[PDB]
Parts: C-alpha cells; structure tokens; sequence
RNA sequence: GCUGCGGGAUGAACCGAACGCCGGGUUAAGGCGCCCGAUGCCGACGCUCAUCAGACCCCAGAAAAGGUGUUGGUUGAUAUAGACAGCAGGACGGUGGCCAUGGAAGUCGGAAUCCGCUAAGGAGUGUGUAACAACUCACCUGCCGAAUCAACUAGCCCUGA
C-alpha cells in the first residue's frame, strides 16, 4: 500500500527514478525527510545550477509561466514531475498519488520508514567525492524554514529515544522469557525446520 | 580486428605458391593474437604483406593452430611490445602485465590501451610478447605486486545492486 | 578494526558465481582484483576468482607461496577446516537458509502451530514479568 | 600421417560454399545488383549453394559487403535440404516431400532420390548445375541471437564477409 | 521528387528497410535510470572532479598555444668511489686582465679563455653601486639518509572561450 521512504542519505536522481517508477504501478509512495537528500557534486555548483534555474523565467509575465519552488519537498516533487508524463492522466494521477514532506509528519513519526539501498550515497558515490545537502541548499536559497524544521526534528528524535528505551526494555524482558525454561519442545521442531 | 571477449593465440605458418621460377618457399611462421582463427589468418596476411612480398592470392596458409598455455596455473609476468598509432603519429611502447596466460595478458593489453590511450584494434600492432621473471620488471605496479606475504584488506566493499529488496528497513554496512 | 584481510593461506567463502556456497583458499594475489584460489576438499578447482566474487572469512592456513595441490590438501587436513567450520554459527545460518528453502507445506504447518504455542507462552510470561516488575517497583 | 613424420599438412580448399544475402534492396549499385541477380539473391535472407571456382570467388569479392558466404558442414547441407527443400518443375516451386518429384524432374542423371541430391550438393560432382538449378533459393528466417553490425567484414567483427566454419553456427541459428 | 515504416527528441536527402488485411516467432538501424518497450547482469578493465565537466556520421559549435592537475610512454643523466632536497661554511691569487676614459675593479658593452692553491672558484649565473663596496649562484665541504632529476610524447580535464 503505502511506502514511507527515508530521505537521510539518499541521492536526488536515484531516489526520483525509483519513486517515479514505483508510483506508476500504483504503490502510494511518500518520501519523508526530504531535507536530507544528498546531491553529488560541489555545493557551489549545485547552488549555481539552481541560480541558473531561478534565472530561467518568463520576461513578459513571471507569474504566468515558470514557477520556482524553494522548499526541498517541492524541489523533489518538481524532480518527479520532470520524469513522469504529467501532461496526461497517467502521470497526473501518479503525482496525485505521490505525497512529499519536509521534516516528518505525526503519522509518519509512528509509521516505520523504509530505506532504499539502490539510492544511497554510500552505495552509489565514491567516499572521497564532494556532495551537498538539499536542505542546506534550500536554506541558502529561499526556504527560510530550517530553524523550525530542525527544532521539530530534534523534538521527534527525543521522542524516538524515549520510545526506543522502552522498546529495548521490553526486548530484554522477552529475551529473559526466552532464556527461561519449558519452551524447547516446540524448539525441537523449530531448530530443525529453520529457527 | 574487434578483440571481442578474451583473445586467443594462434600459430600460423604460411608460404608462397610453388612456382617454377623458385620452388620450396621458406614457409614463414607467426604468432597471432585474435578472437578466432579467421581473424588470425587475415591478420597473418596483413603482417606478412607488411613484411615480405606476399599476398593472399599468390600465397597460402599451411597450418593455423590454437596455442594452449604452457602453465595456466602459474601467475606470470608478460612484457608486451606495442606499435600503436595515435592521433598525431605512431609510437612504440613497452608494457608489463601480471596475469595467468598469454592470451589473457594480451587481452588485458588491448583493454588497457583502449582505456588509457583511446587506441582501437585498428591501431594496435603487437610486436612481441615475452614472459619475464622477477627483478626485471620496469614497472612500479608489477614491482609492488612482487611481495611475498602480501597483505591488504578490502575497504568499502559495496555490492548487491538491488539483489536485496528495493524497499527495506536495512541500512547496509561495508566490510 | 580491519581484523580480516586477504592473505597467502586464507580460506574464503564464495557468495556470487558458479561456485556459490563453496569455500576456496587464496594462494596469491594476481593484480588488485583477482586471486588464484584453490580448493583441496571443497569440490572446487584451482582457478582465479575475483575478490568481490569471493567473501572473506577468519580462518588462516600455513600455505607456502604457490604450493602444490598436495601441500594445500596437507595444510587443509592439518588445520581441520571442515569440522571446525561445521562447528560455528555462520554455517548454521547458511544451513538454516537452506532448510527454509527446502521447507514444505506440512513443515510450514508444524512451524506455524509451534509458532502459535511459543508466542502464547512468551506473551503470558512477558505479561507475568512486567506484572512482577510493577509489583517490585510499587514499594 | 604428417605429424608423425614431423611435417605439416594442408587440406583441400573446399569447392562448395553457402551464400546468404545480408543487406537489403534499395541503395544498391548495379555492379553488385547484377551479381546478386545471377546468384539468385533477389530478396533479403535467401541463400544458395555456390560451386567454388576462380570465377565464383571473383563474383563473391564484388558482393562481399552484401552477402555472408562460408563453407557449410554436412548437417548444414542436410538440414537445408530436409527442412526447407523447395524445388521447381518449370515454374511453381513445390516442397520436395517425396522422392517421386525428384525422380520425375531431376532424376535424368541417376540422381533420382534425396540421398543422391544431398550427395551431389555436398560432393560437387559433374551434375551439380542441374541440382543447383532445381533447388529453389532457400528462404531463411532471421537468426535467433542476432547479427554483428551487418556492415563490416567478419575479420572486423562484422557479418558481411567470409567466416569459413561459423556459417554452420549461423545456419543453426537461422534454419 | 514519385515513398510509407523502425531509429536520429523534432527532419526531403541520414542509418536500416521499401507498403494488400491479420496471428505467432525472430531481427536489422538503434537502445535497455524515468518518461519510453528493454541490463533490476551481485557485468569486466582502466581514465576523468571539470566555480562554463561530458554524453554517439551528416547534426546544430571551435582553433593556434599553455598546465609541477593526474595517467601511461620514449630518450637520457646521477647515486654507497653516500645523489637529489634541506640547514651551515668556503667561493681566492696572478688581475683594478685585455678594446674602452662618463665609468667596468668578475656584473653597459666587442674579441676571448690559461696556471697555482687545490676541498673549490667558472678572466665569471644573477641583485645592487655612476664606478669602488656588500649579497647570492656555478663548484666544493659539514649533518641527514636512499632513491632522484631533466627534456620530449599522448588520453581525460582546465585556461585560451
Ligand atoms: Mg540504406
Ligand atoms: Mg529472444
Ligand atoms: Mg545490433
Ligand atoms: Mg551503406
Ligand atoms: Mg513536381
Ligand atoms: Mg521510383
Ligand atoms: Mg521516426
Ligand atoms: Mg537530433
Ligand atoms: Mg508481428
Ligand atoms: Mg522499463
Ligand atoms: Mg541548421
Ligand atoms: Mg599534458
Ligand atoms: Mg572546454
């Protein structure tokens, strides 16, 4: 059904390729933590290309024409727009199925986030090559919401710690229960047939 | 040539036609690296037409045979001589390759020349292939592979492009 | 950090390739990518396989440099790699994956009913232990 | 008998070739178009058996960019005669399908049966012309694995040329 | 022109291939990250970091020249009879040689060109004085310690743009 994807440590084009392929099949995919999506190359080059993209505008009326979003979620949504056939009611329905968010929403705090191995910085890039941060680029050009998103991100990280301590306590309790006795009769079946 | 896949070594002997002006041709012999025997025969005609007064019509090929490796299970050192034609002018070259077999070493020679010097199979003319032993290698790469009790780990070994599921909770580590 | 490394005389697993699930042993490194591997008793023939094609393990052997198949077999039988390799958890992991591949429907039914019974007993004991933890922490 | 004495040996150059046409129809010079008309290659992917000769080789050297010609094996002849054996009486090509058709039309020369036909096509005897004129030009399908670039010769890793044993692999892909 | 079809995004001439209506299989030209069918092969080798990267005949952009940015290659020259770098010291006598006068006393300038001490001095590589003077270099020696230097050549990238 829903595919909640991490954005921490992913690449823009690779993640956009996998999302734009999997959204045409019907799986409702949502890319969360979009401010952490890395872009290869130099950061001066990335902001120079984005400055050229801002320079591209209609001269007779800039409103009727090129729109230039500054938020990184809308940057990734434009990246998936430029790959889906959005002028037809296949890519238009796919962009209606696609949802993108900066930070993490409260349902996606609770729901588990997936990590795509094919789009990772470590898998795809040589570790001695330069990179950038899409949230850093967005804060440098236009998107003035880094200080609020980072504060709410630290808040949900504190929430995640105070949940993970309870989860690890319950895991220690259930492994004490597994350490206890009189469960091995089924384990004679299970260890033979793939414990 | 194409040098498609791995290469193969062919011993090709060829002579002129028996003429009443001069019988018993000298029956020359070459060592042609080629993907198959037809390309070996054609490249043999090319080299012997370069060297002596020979062509395909006034001559013949007596025998064209596969040359198997004398010791495939030994990691050996091969010096390759090159007569490659660059963009401005042609140049001679001596290269060294540490590999198992002669055909594999000449295969790596073609691939490495096409990698670095942008040389096609049109321009590369293998002059000579000779196995050299240790303490004669001119190159620092083969000289630093000359190490007994050699040690190296494999840092940052990433693999399995989408053999794992495309959507997982994992965050894959290296080494 | 860097506990393992390629070596003259180290056994190594093979994950990808035509000899998957078969241990080889590195004899010497050819050039940066491929190593002449050999198998004395693991049904694999002496050849050259890539490092990304193989998988490094922890056990080492006392091979001389470029020794014979005979000396490889003698060092293998001196080091006793087969019984000591069966007596580890990693081969148990590979064996469990093979047994899951070799399951059948009746075996899955038995695993599911044992799974239900074990999870009911585990749930009751976790409930009892957290009740006892609350009863201990209440004074 | 020669390697025991330490001497080399060359076999006879074969007198029977198989010619498949590779290139198309439009954009073809008349100098090669007339040779294709005489070799009965009016469409694409049709093949004939050619009695090799100096005149025939000097025909094929004109149309080397347009054909692939080689030395067919015994089963390369046999599968083409069995599976796609079409003859002609005067007009109206008919599949062979019976020895009575060959005995009625072609069997004036003691060649009444299909064993005789395969023998006369493979071993080029004194009545090869009647058998080659009786056989319709073999319509063949496109190969399974594909072709290599169709423009350069087989020496250059291509298709349009001579390959001398690989036409057996080509006919196992196509037939 | 008189000509559809598949690629070159789009196209009169390009590359395949020529057309009655359809089913199945296969292929050329081309391609397999998404549009957009196909590499989602646990593909192989090596090169490239480009503050204007680069991306396929016609085809829609670029040269002469330059780079101690990296990768090969050729010709050479040094080095335990302790080299290249670094730190320190010496760097004279004949002779302020000779043509020159406003001056040259190695240092604007023309022709030359040897010896002694030698650990080594070039009738002197440069800075500076109008010249006289000081500094530095060729060369030598003190410490360190084993590999180092020069000129060409062509692949990517950069400047030229
Ligand atoms: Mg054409
Ligand atoms: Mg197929
Ligand atoms: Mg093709
Ligand atoms: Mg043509
Ligand atoms: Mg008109
Ligand atoms: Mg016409
Ligand atoms: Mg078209
Ligand atoms: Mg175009
Ligand atoms: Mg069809
Ligand atoms: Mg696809
Ligand atoms: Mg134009
Ligand atoms: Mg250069
Ligand atoms: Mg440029």
């Amino acid at each position: 059904q829903v595919l909640v994807l991490d954005g921490r440590g992913h690449l823009l084009g690779r993640l956009a390729a996998i999302v734009a392929k999997q959204v045409l099949l019907g799986r409702k995919v949502v890319v969360v933590r979009c401010e952490g999506i890395n872009i290869s190359g130099n950061f001066y080059r990335n902001k120079l290309k984005y400055l050229a993209f801002l320079r591209k505008r209609m001269n007779t009326n800039p409103s009727r024409g090129p729109y230039h979003f500054r938020a990184p979620s809308r940057i990734f949504w434009r990246t998936v727009r430029g790959m889906l056939p959005h002028k037809t009611k296949r890519g238009q329905a796919a962009l209606d199925r696609l949802k993108v968010f900066d930070g993490i929403p409260p349902p996606y705090d609770k729901k588990k986030r997936m990590v795509v191995p094919a789009a990772l910085k470590v898998v795809r890039l040589k570790p001695t090559r330069k990179f950038a941060y899409l949230g850093r680029l967005a804060h440098e050009v236009g998107w003035k919401y880094q200080a609020v998103t980072a504060t709410l991100e630290e808040k949900r990280k504190e929430k995640a710690k105070i949940h993970y301590r309870k989860k690890k306590q319950l895991m220690r309790l259930r492994k004490q229960a597994e350490k206890n006795v009189e469960k091995k009769i089924d384990k004679y079946t299970e260890v033979l047939k793939t414990h | 040539m194409k040098a498609s896949g791995t290469l193969r070594e062919y011993k090709v002997v060829g002579r002129c036609l028996p003429t009443p002006k001069c019988h018993t041709p000298p029956l020359y012999r070459m060592r042609i690296f080629a993907p198959n025997h037809v390309v070996a025969k054609s490249r043999f005609w090319y080299f012997v037409s370069q060297l002596k007064k020979m062509k395909k019509s006034s001559g013949e090929i007596v025998y064209c045979g596969q040359v198997f490796e004398k010791s495939p299970l030994r990691v050996k050192n091969f010096g390759i001589w090159l007569r490659y034609d660059s963009r401005s002018g042609t140049h001679n070259m001596y290269r060294e390759y540490r590999d198992l077999t002669t055909a594999g070493a000449v295969t790596q020679c073609y691939r490495d020349m096409g990698a670095r010097h942008r040389a096609r199979a049109h321009s590369i003319q293998i002059m000579k292939v000779e196995e050299i032993a240790a303490s004669k290698c001119r190159r620092p790469a083969v000289k630093q592979f000359h190490d007994s009790k050699i040690k190296f780990p494999l840092p940052h070994r990433v693999l399995r492009r989408q053999h794992k599921p495309r959507f997982t909770t994992k965050r894959p580590n290296t080494f | 950090v860097f506990r393992r490394f390629v070596e003259v005389g180290r056994v190594a697993y093979v994950s990808f390739g035509p000899h998957a699930g078969k241990l080889v042993a590195i004899v010497d490194v050819i050039d940066q990518n491929r190593a002449l591997v050999d198998g004395p008793c693991t049904q694999v023939r002496r050849q050259a396989m890539p490092f990304k094609c193989m998988q490094l393990t922890d056990f080492i052997l006392k091979f001389p440099h470029s020794a014979h198949q005979k000396y490889v077999r003698q060092a293998w039988q001196k080091a006793d790699i087969n019984t000591k390799w069966a007596a580890t958890r990693w081969a148990k992991k590979i064996e469990a994956r093979e047994r899951k591949a070799k399951m059948t429907d009746f075996d899955r039914f038995k695993v599911m009913k044992a799974k239900k019974m074990r999870n009911r007993i585990i749930k009751n004991e976790v409930k009892k232990l957290q009740k006892a933890a609350l009863l201990k922490a209440s004074p | 008998m020669a390697r025991k004495a330490g001497n080399f040996y060359v076999p006879a150059e074969p007198k029977l070739a198989f010619v498949i046409r590779i290139r198309g129809i439009n954009g073809v010079s008349p100098k090669v178009r007339k040779v294709l008309q005489l070799l009965r290659l009016r469409q694409i992917f049709n093949g004939t058996f050619v009695k090799l000769n100096k005149a025939s080789i000097n025909m094929l050297r004109i149309v080397e960019p347009y054909i692939a010609w080689g030395y067919p094996n015994l089963k390369s002849v046999n599968e083409l005669i069995y599976k796609r054996g079409y003859g002609k009486i005067n007009k109206k090509r008919i599949a062979l399908t019976d020895n009575a058709l060959i005995a009625r039309s072609l069997g004036k020369y003691g060649i009444i049966c299909m064993e005789d036909l395969i023998h006369e096509i493979y071993t080029v005897g004194k009545r090869f012309k009647e058998a080659n004129n009786f056989l319709w030009p073999f319509k063949l399908s496109s190969p399974r694995g594909g072709m290599k670039k169709k423009t350069t010769h087989f020496v250059e890793g291509g298709d349009a040329g001579n390959r001398e044993d690989q036409i057996n692999r080509l006919i196992r892909r196509m037939n």
